[PDB]
């Protein structure tokens, strides 16, 4: 005999979610396990010796690279022996200033600052974030994808992202080939939602960098590293690779992040048998030593095995606090499935949401979730309602507003007829006047109609392949009628020559105002400092739809 | 058991075959991807759809990595096509081609748990098409946003042990079927 | 430079030039329609990037600067050969003597020191760890 | 033509709740109205002439007690005179003790403390919240009711909560008449399942203590107050009236705290002009001058009308860290339903989970939400699992445990049996063994056979006109085959003689052991210190049905 | 539709007492989620005067409070028993004794209330008043109703409370 | 007492008497079914709540042992008339002579000097507040 309470609860979604026992011996366990390594350095010459107990005659590339690169050797041995307790204390404690932090975790081995935010509880790593995060602007970034890879539907769906409030739209293809359609179609969507939306589209890495240096992207993000060798050389690199291709986007004037997150070295097989959070802290160590200004980390598409074992949503709070702490800017994740539980994944968005990060998510879908070509998102187009109502209940900025159907429909429909243009004037296959109507309308791909995949295929592959370059979108554009559209799209690939996006945390707002860590600092000293919701953002965070009035 | 190894594998002579690329542990570890569907089953409907097409249908193992990519990329260096299929033990699998970086591709089936012997089938049918040199509609993709919450730890767990057949430096080995 | 010349496009946009040694004022929709500028022009400059090194600097930002400062080497390879030095970091790919013939080659005809030096020391390593051509 | 984009918005839950715009003049605006006094205070010869902005001519009942009674007068104009951003900022610098604070809140008055809190964003509040509340240890309360006040069902229900991990567990009646059948159940299940788990039953005010002398509670929390004099009259009492009863239900052994919450005054038509915040901060003082050792707050039962203004949430934490700042205990709401949505109100349960306050939840549904009685809580018996899976995901101590279906079905049995001699030894109307069964399997109130109504709420007021007491029922016990549930029922009873859980935050944990705010003194000092989920708990918190071992 | 007559007296112990609250069929014509005022006293006096007792209908202005309201109407009614209603619809059947926060039957979800449930509310009230024990009108609860109208009722009962006349006695009504 | 008494289970139960002199050993099953002790054996004592007052002083906590000195006095109170005084604070319900008759009583009867003030207190300020019979 069954008890009907228990088979109530057998049938609610997050027992359908995948968990699992700790399993050392694999690296299946997220933090403060028995096999990582003791927080150690040695130093001889200015040259280290030894690592986290690794003596350097057993180190691993990633040993190298962080050795050479990614510890300021001129305090390491100081902040080494300080007490891991009272530097996590410093980290949470509201008048210890953040530009008085920095200089001790730069100097830190990776075991030595995972040592230190494995004393802090989800609350106290949140204190810190508020403080460590780089801008002091919390911003978002949204992926704009579907699963037909339909142009149209991009560039509406870009057009109403921005709209909504993300400075960062990232697009992905069901379809290799497609991609150069993809990202024209989301650069324009962007710029006709709001001029100075940076724009990415993530592929194979040589295949994103050619894409970057035709002028029809903005950064790049998906730069991948990771936490042990055997899972970084089937990631088809090693330090140094990544560590040139960095700077081969800066070359470009391109802005860039690397991406890691908790879990990858289990999911590809390799873990060595040390804790998520540990490998995790090795990857944040290689972005800092290859002088790469941001990380997208939080697990991110790996989320399914920290998340799967104790403590693991902590831990990807704890690997985002590293980042922030070693000043680097922190696209905090929060962009995939890992739940079929609305309570569980609101209790994970919130680690990131309440304190604020550079990106609060690093892929919120702007579109349903079954048009996520990163196979879901932690949040979708139709949590937008609950999204916007939790800022106004708490009063904080999760980076979006409240918006009128009626503005959302009109941009969307320039968005679609721009792209229309471009892809008039650029003699690509037919956008009709049906498919922007469709576009204006549509939720998702279900209501697009079908476009002729091999003909869009044909004539995106003949842009990589006779190198046609964002030059040609933006004159489509002016002689297509969108001579505002030509101009922010003009004023975009302007700002790849001064060099200014490039610093940590740049985004571009207003009037091609660039906001960086630089010129944006975050100066939070407790209540009442730092960033604060006030003011017109306030009032635009309060308009909600459905709010009565009995005035 | 039944794939057997006949010898090295060979670069293809003539220009109508694709090598369908399969990793170490395919078909002994286990016999059957992450949601049930047999090994057999799954060569059968993608070696029926590469000659209902009028292209011959070789099978390889590969050996130095257990990633799909990489493996895919063995394949399509010994086709005489340049077209290969990568297919991983737990059902990952990959339409690959001479030139490519290793980690792109022409179609990519990169969720496991959705794919059917009749998606199986239409990449064989695709696959033949690119060694003809024509541009087939691609596969329909397939995406679910709960398939990461339901098995990714699985396939994580289930990846795991795949790497323990890789043999570093052990070239790739022909099958018969 | 100081932070407190940044952002150039604001405090000092007369100190960005293009490699052609265009003016950020020469980017017009005019110009652009009628090829006076083209996207050869529009890339950035080594002074520009070294200039925001000074700025990352001043930021207390070390090693982003050093990014920066290869970046700046890097504006006189071209694009193909860009990615060609690339492909040629990456695991499995190249023989010790064709990594240090890039690195000699961006010393030699790039003057890029410190990429060239980057590569015989990524050279050096990738035999003890084997990864080069072979070692899979 | 219509976007399907805003069709799909337009159907989900959450536009369904209750959103407004601030109306000023009627008080529906959480806190910061520019209607809230300004804070201030003036003492001559030992008595306060001035309460933020007010001349004593003009105090009304409120005015009165807080001058009178609940501000320490020695230290009021030095703290008065204090920064308030600093304040804000030793609330939650890790390395304030809470101790250097108190003495420093205790002399403001309720502007004044508004103001302090009113600087702070939900981090902060967190951050203080984990160092301010009074007991070291978090704990967690229940409701448990259902829609036919059946008493069979009660006491399975409680048995589970309290193996579950409730420290405290209250009921409510459809028909008030049955009220003394509620409240035996659910002190007898509540025993069965955890012996010390204290219980409750919430009625009119005069009708509750009687029920509480007779011996059929434990203690007593809905005794409320409110923040303006004319919804205090509608309420029923005054100040005076509540901190008479507030010393009666202690001259009786009895533990009790009062309830308030952010919105009463509003709801109940008087706002005055002010901010629900600063309304709320008037009742918090109340509490503290009757010497009440905690109280119950959070908006409550109004939690639909902060929830529907702008910053009602963090109001809502607000108002819950005043309490502990001001060294209450404090049972933090999220015991009632506000939204449609789960993402909206994991969001708001998760600004007291996070932290931990002395009663996480002052009312998690331990029944599905169609049987509560209270019209729906934050959280119910069908949302046990996420619970017990975010605990783990956070490492975060929220009171409760993932439980075995084989024995949670024997607790169930268990307790309705010994409610069934109960039944059979006082001679009430009896407890059939098919009801037995019903209720070990029972998800709520369909799950369970009829009774008759009339005849159950006939004995009932038997009980209270004939005064039968808790003896009887522990008599009941013990010569009914029930002599272990017998002592516990006893134990509850010898603890009101002692008065050792009339103190701030007192539970009763393990074999009879009081802990309260006295002997587990929370001692926050930031990381690695103050309380931590480590050892045997986190072993239990782990322990989640479904995990895989590779 | 509801007249006042002059104050309400207390002749006797075949009566119940429709106490409603001072903008009961003035400024407010419907309770919470439409039903008109006339409906509901029909369908009340109906279920009064089906079991044989006299229906009164009387206007208190003391208190807006639907406890407070019942009460008066206790004190006047020949059996002792009243039902108290607010404008936006809650009800409670009260007893000469009980205290004012007590009741013998409660309808605290205004929201869930139909003209089936009004008629059942005066015929359990004339029940009462003959001194019978009827089985109580089956609990409606519904854990959405608070999220869906308690801003509403807040909002409707500061309405109500407007039309509070403090130390004025009762008026009696009669129907049209 | 102070804190280091408490609790006064554990470190002092002895110190715990009942109305009636018993102890805490006297409350056993047996000593219940027999009625050998009964309801009335089985209340505080107004020295125990004063023992509790000590402690919550001692702990910083004044008002809660103010609350506590009230209850002490209050357990000479019968339960009928401790409801009826409750009841007779509550709004609309006393005149003033009413509430000054009941302070003198408790002052005189049961010789609560503390709670006859506090009654006094609020006869005095339901006067100018209106809370007395006759004002609603
Ligand atoms: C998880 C994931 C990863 C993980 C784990 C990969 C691994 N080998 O274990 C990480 C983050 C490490 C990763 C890296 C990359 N990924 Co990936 N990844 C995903 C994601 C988000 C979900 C897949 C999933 O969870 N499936 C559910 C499980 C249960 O089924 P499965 O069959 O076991 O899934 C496996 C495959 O998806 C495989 N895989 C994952 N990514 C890629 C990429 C390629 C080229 C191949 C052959 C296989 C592969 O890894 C999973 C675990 O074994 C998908 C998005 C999507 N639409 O599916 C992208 C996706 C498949 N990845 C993609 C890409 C481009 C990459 C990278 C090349 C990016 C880079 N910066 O280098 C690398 C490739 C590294 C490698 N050796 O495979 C693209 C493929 C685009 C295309 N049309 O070809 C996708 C579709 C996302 C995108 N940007 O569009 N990826
Ligand atoms: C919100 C609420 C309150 C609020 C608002 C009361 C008000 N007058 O505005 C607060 C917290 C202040 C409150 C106080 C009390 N409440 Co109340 N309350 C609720 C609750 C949780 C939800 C009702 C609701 O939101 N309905 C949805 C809205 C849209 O419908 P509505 O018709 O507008 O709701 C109104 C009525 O419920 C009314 N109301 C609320 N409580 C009470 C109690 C009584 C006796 C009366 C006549 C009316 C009444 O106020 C609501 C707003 O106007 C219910 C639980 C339940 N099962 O319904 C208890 C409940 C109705 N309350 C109850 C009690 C006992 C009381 C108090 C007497 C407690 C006390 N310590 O004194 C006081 C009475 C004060 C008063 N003057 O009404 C009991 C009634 C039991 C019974 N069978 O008689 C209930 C059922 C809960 C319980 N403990 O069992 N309550
Ligand atoms: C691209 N991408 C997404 N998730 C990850 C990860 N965890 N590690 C590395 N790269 C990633
Ligand atoms: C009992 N009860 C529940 N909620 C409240 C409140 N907000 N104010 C007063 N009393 C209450
Ligand atoms: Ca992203
Ligand atoms: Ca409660
Ligand atoms: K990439
Ligand atoms: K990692
Ligand atoms: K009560
Ligand atoms: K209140």
């Amino acid at each position: 005999m069954r008890s009907k309470r228990f088979e109530a609860l057998a049938k609610r979604p997050v027992n359908q979610d995948g968990f699992v026992k700790e399993w050392i011996e694999e690296g299946f366990i997220a933090m403060e396990s028995p096999n990582d390594p003791k927080p150690s350095i040695k130093i001889v010459n200015g040259a280290v010796t030894e690592l986290d107990g690794k003596p350097v005659s057993d180190f691993d590339l990633i040993d190298h690279f962080i050795a050479r690169y990614g510890i300021n050797l001129n305090r390491a041995e100081e902040v080494m022996a300080m007490d891991s307790v009272k530097l996590a204390n410093m980290l949470c404690d509201p008048n210890v200033k953040r530009s008085e932090i920095v200089p001790l975790t730069t100097a830190m081995t990776p075991a030595k600052i995972v040592e230190v935010v494995s004393h802090m509880n989800v609350v106290e790593m949140m204190m810190a974030m508020q403080k460590m995060r780089a801008r002091r602007t919390p911003s978002q970034q949204a992926h704009v994808t579907n699963v037909k890879d339909n142009p149209v539907q991009i560039a509406a769906d870009a057009a109403e992202g921005a709209w909504r409030g993300f400075d960062e739209q990232e697009t992905a293809v069901a379809v290799a080939r497609y991609a150069p359609f993809n990202a024209i179609a989301l650069l324009v969507g962007s710029q006709v939602g709001r001029p100075g939306v940076l724009t990415q589209c993530s592929l194979e890495e040589a295949t994103e960098l050619k894409l970057g240096m035709l002028g029809h992207t903005c950064y790049a993000e998906t730069i991948s590293v990771y936490g042990t060798e055997p899972v970084f050389t089937d990631g088809d690199d090693t330090p140094w690779s990544k560590g040139f291709l960095a700077s081969s986007y800066a070359s470009r004037g391109l802005k860039m992040r690397f991406t890691s997150g908790s879990g990858s070295e289990v999911q590809m097989g390799y873990a060595e048998g040390k804790s998520m959070l540990y490998l995790e802290a090795r990857c944040i160590y290689i972005t800092k030593a290859a002088g790469v200004q941001g990380l997208q980390n939080g697990s991110v598409s790996c989320i399914g095995v920290p998340s799967a074992v104790p403590s693991g949503i902590r831990a990807v709070l704890a690997e985002n606090l590293i980042c922030s702490s070693l000043d680097l800017e922190c696209a905090s994740s929060n962009d995939q499935t890992f739940t079929h539980s609305d309570m569980r994944r609101t209790a994970r968005l919130l680690m990131q949401f309440l304190p604020g990060t550079d990106f609060i998510s690093s892929g919120y879908s702007a579109v349903p979730n079954y048009d996520n070509m990163f196979a879901g998102s932690n949040e979708d187009a139709e949590d937008f309602d609950d999204y916007n109502v939790i800022q106004r209940d708490l009063k904080v900025d999760g980076g979006l507003r409240p918006v009128r159907e009626e503005d959302v429909i009109a941009i969307r429909n320039k968005a679609a007829r721009a792209l229309q243009a471009v892809f008039a004037g650029m003699g690509l296959p037919p956008i009709t006047d049906e498919e922007v109507e469709a576009a204006t309308y549509a939720h998702g791909s279900k209501d697009m109609p079908e476009r002729n995949i091999v003909e869009d295929i044909k004539f995106a592959q003949e842009i990589i392949n006779k190198n046609r370059n964002g030059l040609e979108v933006v004159k489509a554009l002016a002689q297509g009628g969108f001579t505002d559209v030509a101009q922010d799209m003009l004023n975009i690939q302007k700002a790849k020559l001064t060099g200014d996006y490039l610093h940590t945390s740049a985004i571009i707002v207003g009037d091609g105002q660039v906001l960086s860590a630089v010129n944006d600092v975050n100066d939070y000293a407790g209540p009442a400092t730092g960033y604060r919701l006030q003011g017109e953002r306030w009032e635009e965070i309060k308009n909600i739809p459905g709010a009565l009035d009995p005035n | 058991g039944f794939l057997t190894e006949v010898g090295e594998a060979r670069q293809g002579t003539q220009q109508d075959e694709v090598i369908i690329a399969v990793g170490p542990a395919f078909g002994l570890a286990q016999t059957v991807n992450i949601v049930g569907i047999p090994h057999k089953s799954i060569l059968r409907e993608v070696i029926a759809g590469i000659e209902e097409e009028g292209i011959k249908a070789r099978v390889i193992r590969c050996f130095k990595s257990s990633d799909v990519a990489f493996v895919a990329v063995e394949g399509n260096r010994l086709s005489g096509s340049g077209i290969s299929i990568g297919i991983q033990s737990k059902g990952t699998t990959v339409i690959h081609q001479q030139g490519l970086p290793p980690l792109s591709n022409l179609e990519l089936f990169p969720q496991a748990p959705l794919l059917t012997l009749e998606t199986y089938r239409q990449i064989g049918k695709n696959a033949a098409r690119y060694a003809k040199r024509e541009s087939p509609q691609p596969v329909p993709t397939l995406n679910d946003q709960m398939a990461r919450p339901k098995y990714q730890a699985k396939s994580a767990i289930l990846h795991i042990k795949e790497t323990k057949y890789v043999v570093t430096g052990k070239n790739p080995q022909e099958l018969r079927v | 430079a100081r932070v407190s010349d940044y952002p150039l496009a604001n405090k000092h946009p007369e100190w960005v030039k293009t490699a052609t040694n265009k003016t950020l004022d020469d980017f017009t929709l005019e110009n652009v329609l009628s090829n006076k500028v083209t996207a050869q022009d529009m890339r950035i400059t080594p002074e520009t990037l070294r200039l925001q090194a000074s700025i990352a600097k001043d930021a207390g930002r070390d090693r982003l600067a050093m990014n920066f400062e290869r970046a700046a080497e890097l504006t006189a390879v071209p694009d193909d050969r860009i990615l060609e030095i690339y492909n040629a970091l990456r695991p499995y790919r190249s023989t010790k003597e064709e990594l240090l013939a890039i690195a000699d080659d961006l010393e030699s005809r790039y003057q890029a020191k410190i990429c060239a030096a980057f590569v015989r020391e990524a050279a050096t390593l990738y035999v003890e760890r084997k990864k080069l051509k072979g070692d899979d």
